[PDB]
């Protein structure tokens, strides 16, 4: 070499930061990144019992590391912050059953995130929150609140099938994307469990659109 | 198509040892040594008609 | 004396021929059908340069 023994000690330095890099870069390789999203009652913040900026949350279930991410704190302009979360696996969508006006705000951000340029190839988990207290509801009162050209019995089976579908039907991007939607029990005790199954499961998809083999 | 559906790593965008054409050169890899038997027996003792 | 070996004109000859045509022309059918629908999720699943 050419270097004098000041610049053969930086060059070490260098690599030294280099293999740093390199492990820091390894270790976070190993999570999972999640956009926690819904009404400020859906019931976000309690989704996982595991456990101003972004709202960071972080939970291990089943040897597998997952950050879950609640921009709604943001209320600048969506336009100009949503593309740094374009690399992240999946949107959790939490909507709350029981009241209607939130779930129908609800409805319009779900159709929003869904329909934008940037989550062209990325799949929600939609929890529909309050269940059973959503069913007594529905006994007491129709459907027809918000959803008033719907047309269906008292049960709660029609109106949570409605609902569904209606959330499953405002997707335009069904070609690149599968919605995976969970009754919320009050004690359900499935939610991080659901959460690893859909994660492998697109993780699986992911694969195999890199290979080409889809 | 076992090695894509077998690893759970979350991170499995590293594809130096499966897709793009690395394929094509391991096949060329297994046939190598079929080539190779042929050459040699072509050139130290090759086969010949006989009546 | 007679020259003994397996002929070309020989019914048996004719019979391995012809298999072997019909084999070609089964495999040709194959790759064109494969051609054809090279966009479709069970070729894709297969993988098609391979």
């Amino acid at each position: 070499c050419t270097l004098s023994a000041e610049d053969k000690a930086a060059v070490e330095r260098s690599k030294m930061i280099d293999r740093n890099l390199r492990e820091d870069g390894e270790k976070a390789a190993r999570e999972v990144k999640l956009l926690l999203l819904g009404a400020d009652n859906s019931g976000k913040s309690t989704i996982v019992k595991q456990m101003t900026g972004i709202v960071e949350t972080h939970f291990t279930f089943k040897d597998l590391h997952f950050k879950m991410f609640d921009v709604g704190g943001q209320r600048s302009e969506r336009k100009k912050w949503i593309h740094c979360f374009e690399d992240v696996a999946a949107i959790i969508f939490c909507v709350d059953l029981s009241d209607y006006n939130r779930m129908h705000e609800s409805m319009k951000l779900f159709d929003s995130i869904c329909n934008n340029k940037w989550f062209t190839d990325t799949s929600i988990i939609l929890f529909l929150n309050k269940k059973d207290l959503f069913e007594e509801k529905i006994k007491k009162s129709p459907l027809t609140i918000c959803y008033q050209e719907y047309a269906g019995s008292n049960t709660y089976e029609e109106a949570a099938a409605y609902i569904q579908c209606q959330f499953e039907d405002l997707n335009k991007r069904k070609d690149t994307k599968e919605i995976y939607t969970h009754f919320t029990c009050a004690t359900d005790t499935k939610n991080a469990q659901f959460i690893f199954d859909a994660v492998t499961d697109v993780i699986i998809k992911n694969n195999l659109k890199d290979c080409g083999l889809f | 198509v076992l090695l894509v559906f077998e690893a759970k790593i979350p991170t499995s965008f590293h594809r130096k040892w499966w897709g793009l054409n690395l394929q094509f050169l391991l096949v060329f890899l297994c046939t190598f040594m079929q080539i190779v038997i042929c050459v040699i027996w072509l050139y130290t003792a090759p086969p010949s008609s006989y009546r | 004396k007679e020259i003994e070996f397996l002929s070309w004109t020989e019914p048996f000859g004719i019979a391995l021929t012809l298999f072997a045509v019909l084999g070609i022309f089964l495999t040709a059918f194959v790759l064109g059908v494969f051609i054809k629908f090279r966009n479709t999720p069970i070729v894709k699943a297969t993988n098609r340069e391979l």
